[PDB]
DNA sequence: GTTTAAGGCGCGCG
DNA sequence: GTCGCGCGCCTTAAACC
């Protein structure tokens, strides 16, 4: 799919099993606003790619 | 998920709850395992 | 608030039976739904109001 | 409406590029985005606007 | 003193 | 008949610099 999926997708399969990461440091490590970094997860999670814990913030990591 | 399957096995408007049923729909084409080609009714298929 | 106690006594108004819609607790009070959410997800912080989760989300006491 | 005209009178007197998002009609009038988005999307079909894309949408 | 907040929001829906 | 809608989102207060 996208360019920035592709790049989100890199990091987070990267990270390792089961290790999660947060809209705020993907939107660091990417030099991305964390509108645009959110925007994407929130899709990626819609389209069963991703998996989302809930609290403050949401943590975000493969299904 | 119990009800998407349901509407996959068929392969646009389903005799079952309507409303509840679109959601399933534009989620599997936002989500995949489903075409939407626009114009009304919206046509629907596996791509 | 003069609106959250007109959302509260509208929902306490109507029994203890059911929670209802903020759509149409803002259409029969005439403010808008905006207004409305902005309150009931306000006051559901505090331990009165209380959502049912859905769509449309129902809220009760 | 009253509101139709003042958004409809806004886009071209104030035509300073060329677009502004619902959310900068609503600051300017100070009415919430309900009312003006109804009456853009409204605008739209029949003709007297172009929904230029982006999140929110730009009309012009 | 920016940034977060579920903050992702695009929504107009009768 | 298109309708998927969940939306509260700052007339911002708590929280991290």
């Amino acid at each position: 799919g996208s360019h920035m999926e592709q790049r989100i997708l890199k990091f987070l399969e990267e990270l390792g099993e089961g290790k999660a990461t947060t809209a705020h440091d993907l939107s660091g490590k990417l030099g991305t606003p964390k509108k645009e970094i959110n925007r994407v997860l929130y899709s990626l999670a819609k389209k069963g790619k991703l998996q989302k814990e809930a609290g403050t913030p949401p943590l975000w990591k493969i299904a | 998920s119990h009800m998407e399957q349901r509407i996959l096995k068929f392969l646009g408007k389903l005799g079952t709850p309507k409303k509840e049923i679109n959601r399933v729909l534009y989620s599997l084409a936002k989500k995949g395992k489903l075409q939407k080609e626009a114009g009304t009714p919206p046509l629907w298929k596996i791509a």
